[PDB]
RNA sequence: UUUGCUCCACACAAUAUAGAUGGAUACGAAUAAGGCGUCCUUGUGGCGUCGCUGAACCAUAGCAGGCUAGCAACGGUGCACUUGGCGGAAAGGCCUUGGGUGCUUGCUGGCGAAUUGCAAUGUCAUUUUGCGUGGGGAUAAAUCAUUUGUAUACGACUUAGA
RNA sequence: AGAACUGGCGAUGCGGGAUGAACCGAACGUAGAGUUAAGGUGCCGGAAUACACGCUCAUCAGACACCACAAAAGGUGUUAG
RNA sequence: CUGGGCCAGCAUCAGUUUUGGUGGCAGGAUAAAUCCAUAGGAAUGUAGCUUGCCUCGGUAAGUAUUAUAGCCUGUG
């Protein structure tokens, strides 16, 4: 119903947008999911450090190569929920994830490109008030990752034109209204009206 | 401008003569009033004219409009009746935007193909001359 | 268990030898349908009186509906109860429109509150609360001001698709 | 007319299948638009086709299409129940599928 | 060789028992009862409403 | 147990045809047809005996004539009749009007 | 080495495809609050308005969309051109100028459709990879062997040689 | 380790309990359509991110019979009594 | 080139089934309510009244049970 579907990650909880996202690509639908640093974990931030202080402490004992991989990055601490709710070892799971991509701050294709929220797993919706929650790119700058910092200057600087953009194109359709008025009560207009148009 | 400015958030209330929109079940989309506060999440409502029956209903299954009007708390149907008529309820509430859009949600639903078809072809002839008036100033 | 109703439930030892016709008792029973209704007028009547229901019989079940049923009205609840460590007296009130709505809530909240399941839950007495301000308990009082209102902050609207194209607001 | 489409779009999501053990000769399907058994009802009997391509051209044409029906609902959210005349794929899973008007009782 | 229901298919349905016949004829899978005035005593609602 | 079916064929193309029930959404929306002939035809009318009859190109004529007739009386009834249905994005069939 | 080689148009035989079939339609942010409009002290400001779903919006008529005559616009849109700009997060895209040109269903005409016989089976999308035309374009190295010992079990490494 | 009655396993697959001799459901010719059981319906995974009233925030929460343990003792957490 | 063989669509049926729409009856406190009538009555006390306060708009207490809102209980 859409070739692709870009979901802005931010003020989502991962685990329920983990299991839809992971059921749409299951069935056909390919998701694109940006910001997944502005992403939230119900709980407060010590308890889910602590969490991923557990997930880190095992790997294989004689080979902490072969062992369970700790990706730190928002996109991947989600892309692991993620893989956790599919059938990964499959065919038809590699070929699930394979309609999916995960990134942090929205970075071109789609950074002109129409994002929307998934609001069974929209935090403000969905987290009684008063209940502490986490913000996913806290966590993983905690546990390691990078470049919170980066994508927080490109992030900005992006806001900044998409405010020049979003101004120029609120103000375009002042232009569609001041011609928008001298046919918006003519005649067919009242005649569309009679159609619910 | 030295006041003190107060950001008052507006909600609203849950009272007696709040007027509401039935959302769910056997009395769907239409209005009710409430009657009488029952707790935190049910409370007695009644639409005589409506024809909704006097019941207690869930908050949840129910939304409260912006319209209220005067209801003394408990009110039999008869006088809610009474006061709703007095209160020109019915006529504050088609006169809504909110009100407006289900009507409008209502016609397209009702529209034959044939008549599709016609909006089409005024939506068409409508644009022509507003691209036209467009590209002018 | 399920929707309640209330039942008169009458029933007398069977007739003998000695006592052509003995006497009638009643009670007032709230059960989903009438074999429950009428097995615990037979569990009570053991207990009270030693009839078994063996040597007895049960001579009507008429459903008490509610007398004014579209009334707001404060009920006080007499409730003995059953716990993992002992066994209990109780009284609660409960605002309702319903004698049968009552007790819904009732074992629910016996259910909630204290983890008492049906079985472990005498219904002792439930009886409308005539003057106000004979109100005790203030999770009720607390609706029976004068010209009452509050609001109802975060609204969470349901959705219907999936994806929206626009970030909610709570904002009743 | 942009639009050329006379058929409701669909995917294929599944054999019907328990916990552990499947059924390749039901099939599940997912109509667009269609969100109750209710609503669903209205599809029942409608003709499914599943349209592919192959290398060797038969009917002069490299397209191809299996056929079917839609038998009955499913589960409480529009999902719905086809048999094929042959089993779909498998490897169709998650694949677009048609869904037509006739047989018409409109 | 092949069981036929009389709840469906009138015409088994007729094989067995006619008077269907006249059953679906006369109605009377309606028909009303006569009405009568048998109020009850005093006695019985001051115990349906008792205690 | 098939339908007679016009278009009309000046109006789009379509013959004075045979078409089966079960393959059409009968609309809401309906023209006269008290003036039009359409006794003759019958099952061994159209029974098959390349190169069309000068009947059956007569007949249609007859025919036609006077459902355009008709059909141009009510306002863009003949266009209509001469575009083609698709289900357009988020048609929903399953309870759209016709 | 004797085939050459690379780039732009469309051309032909294979080849593959996790699954086109009107449009992925760009603020940021808050949610015990906000969007839009309008005014101003340009702000924790004034007034108005909105939500209760995208059930929107845009597009959608024409042999799978033919041929043909005009009217009223001077708009719409597509295709190659052209004037400026902007985009480095994977910018590989965006805005803009001036014409040209196909179409235009904003409107009024003149034709055409059948017999594909009552559904099957009827738009063809893009990957590669070989050859084919003609146009532009470029005219190298790597390995073996030999050699160094900053290297080395063997390969490998590191040097050197017209 | 050893007796009692019955039901099992052994000799028996099948659906459930992830897993498993013995639990729950149910016993088996080749199949079609339907309905179920025990058990489940966020996603892995077929099936309501259903409805309703409460309770709970754990810098060691908790999450379902058999079953994969917890006690004496204590808390001005919070709820009802 | 028709007839076979096979496959299919529609029609009318039979057997099994699943999912809707709608008609007529029965029982109960011959549902309970609403509604209507009447009796009585109270407060989360409607109108008036009294009273300081007042922006003379109205306010707050006191009185007063329908009045310039209404409600509850019984009976019919
Ligand atoms: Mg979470
Ligand atoms: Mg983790
Ligand atoms: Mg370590
Ligand atoms: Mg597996
Ligand atoms: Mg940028
Ligand atoms: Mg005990
Ligand atoms: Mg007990
Ligand atoms: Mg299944
Ligand atoms: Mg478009
Ligand atoms: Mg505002
Ligand atoms: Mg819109
Ligand atoms: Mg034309
Ligand atoms: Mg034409
Ligand atoms: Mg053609
Ligand atoms: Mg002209
Ligand atoms: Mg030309
Ligand atoms: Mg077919
Ligand atoms: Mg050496
Ligand atoms: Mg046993
Ligand atoms: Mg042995
Ligand atoms: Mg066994
Ligand atoms: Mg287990
Ligand atoms: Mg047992
Ligand atoms: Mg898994
Ligand atoms: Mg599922
Ligand atoms: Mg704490
Ligand atoms: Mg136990
Ligand atoms: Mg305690
Ligand atoms: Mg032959
Ligand atoms: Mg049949
Ligand atoms: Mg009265």
């Amino acid at each position: 119903v859409e070739p692709v579907v870009v979901i802005d990650g931010k003020g989502h909880l991962v685990g329920r947008l983990a299991s839809v996202v992971a059921k749409q690509l299951l069935n056909g639908q390919k998701i694109v999911v940006v910001r997944a640093e502005e992403l939230n974990i119900s709980g407060e931030f010590f308890r889910n450090k602590l969490k991923y202080h557990d997930f880190l402490r095992k790997a294989t004992a004689f080979n902490k190569t072969r062992g369970p991989f700790h990706f730190r990055a928002p996109s991947r601490i989600f892309y692991k929920a993620l893989r956790g709710m599919v059938s990964h070892k499959t065919a038809r799971g590699k070929a699930a994830l394979e309609r999916l991509k995960v990134f942090e701050g929205i970075p071109p294709p789609y950074d002109k490109k129409k994002r929307v929220v998934v609001p069974q797993a929209l935090r403000v919706l969905r987290l009684k008030p008063g209940r502490k929650y986490t913000t996913l790119g806290k966590l993983s700058t905690s546990v390691g990752w990078k470049y919170e910092d980066v994508v927080a200057k490109l992030e900005a600087k992006r806001k900044v034109s998409s405010a020049e953009y979003y101004a120029k194109k609120r103000a375009f359709t002042k232009k569609v209204a001041s011609a928008n008025a001298t046919a918006a009560e003519s005649d067919v207009a009242k005649q569309l009206a009679a159609l619910g148009y | 401008s030295t006041d003190s400015i107060v950001k008052a958030s507006n909600w609203r209330l849950v009272e007696v003569g709040r007027v509401v929109l039935i959302k769910k079940g056997q009395s769907a989309g239409k209005l009710a009033a409430i009657v009488e506060i029952i707790d935190q999440k049910k409370v007695l409502i009644d639409g005589p004219k409506a024809g909704v029956p006097r019941q207690a209903i869930n908050l949840g299954q129910v939304v409260l409009t912006p319209l209220t009007f005067a209801l003394p708390r408990g009110a039999r149907t008869a006088t809610v009746s009474k006061k709703w008529a007095a209160a020109a309820v019915c006529e504050k509430w088609a006169a809504s935007s909110w009100a407006k859009k289900i009507a409008q949600r209502e016609r397209r639903a009702a529209l034959t193909d044939f008549e599709r078809f016609q909006v089409m072809v005024l939506r068409k002839q409508k644009r022509y001359t507003v691209k036209k008036a467009l590209a002018k100033a | 268990m399920a929707h309640f109703k209330e039942y008169q439930v009458i029933g007398r030892r069977l007739p003998t030898e000695s006592v052509p016709e003995p006497k009638l008792f009643r009670m007032r029973i709230f059960a989903s349908n009438e074999v429950i209704a009428k097995s615990r007028y037979w569990y009570f009547l053991q207990k009270l009186h030693k009839v078994k229901k063996a040597s007895g019989e049960i001579v009507s079940i008429n459903q008490i509906n509610e007398a004014h049923p579209t009334k707001v009205k404060n009920f006080g609840v007499w409730v003995r109860y059953d716990s993992r460590s002992g066994t209990h007296n109780m009284y609660k009130e409960i605002r309702d429109v319903s004698r049968v709505a009552a007790v819904e809530t009732l074992y629910q909240d016996m259910a909630a509150r204290h983890r008492a399941r049906f079985r472990s839950i005498h219904i002792l007495k439930v009886a409308e609360i005539e003057k106000t301000a004979d109100v005790k308990r203030q999770y009720v009082k607390q609706f029976l001001t004068k010209d009452l209102k509050f609001p109802l902050p975060h609204r969470v609207q349901k959705s219907t698709k999936t994806f929206s194209y626009k970030r909610p607001s709570t904002f009743y | 007319a942009e639009s050329h489409r006379l058929y409701v779009k669909g995917k294929h999501l599944s054999y019907q299948r328990s916990k552990r053990v499947n059924n390749p000769n039901v099939s599940l399907i997912k109509i667009e638009g269609v969100a109750t058994p209710q609503d669903a009802q209205f599809y029942l009997g409608k003709r499914i086709a599943y349209v592919y391509r192959a290398s060797k051209e038969v009917r002069g044409s490299k397209i191809r299409v299996m056929w079917g029906k839609v038998t009955r609902t499913h589960g409480n959210s529009g999902v719905v129940r086809a048999t094929f005349r042959n089993n779909l794929p498998a490897k169709t899973f998650g694949a677009s599928v048609r869904i037509f008007l006739y047989p018409s009782n409109i | 060789v092949l069981k036929k229901n009389p709840l469906k298919n009138k015409q088994v349905l007729l094989r067995l028992n006619p008077y269907a016949k006249v059953f679906a004829a006369e109605k009377l899978g309606s028909k009303k009862a006569e009405k009568t005035g048998t109020k009850p005593a005093a006695v019985f609602t001051e115990t349906l409403k008792h205690d | 147990n098939t339908l007679l079916i016009s278009g009309p064929f000046k109006v789009n193309g379509v013959p004075l045809r045979r078409v089966n029930a079960r393959y059409v959404i009968a609309t809401s929306t309906k023209v006269s047809v008290e003036g039009v002939n359409v006794e003759k035809f019958n099952v061994e009318y159209f029974a098959k005996e390349k190169e069309i009859k000068a009947e059956r190109v007569e007949d249609q004529k007859v025919v036609d004539k006077a459902l355009i007739a008709e059909i141009k009386k009510t306002p863009l009834l003949k266009q209509y009749l001469s575009a083609s249905f698709s289900l357009k994005n988020g048609d929903k069939p399953h309870m759209l009007k016709f």
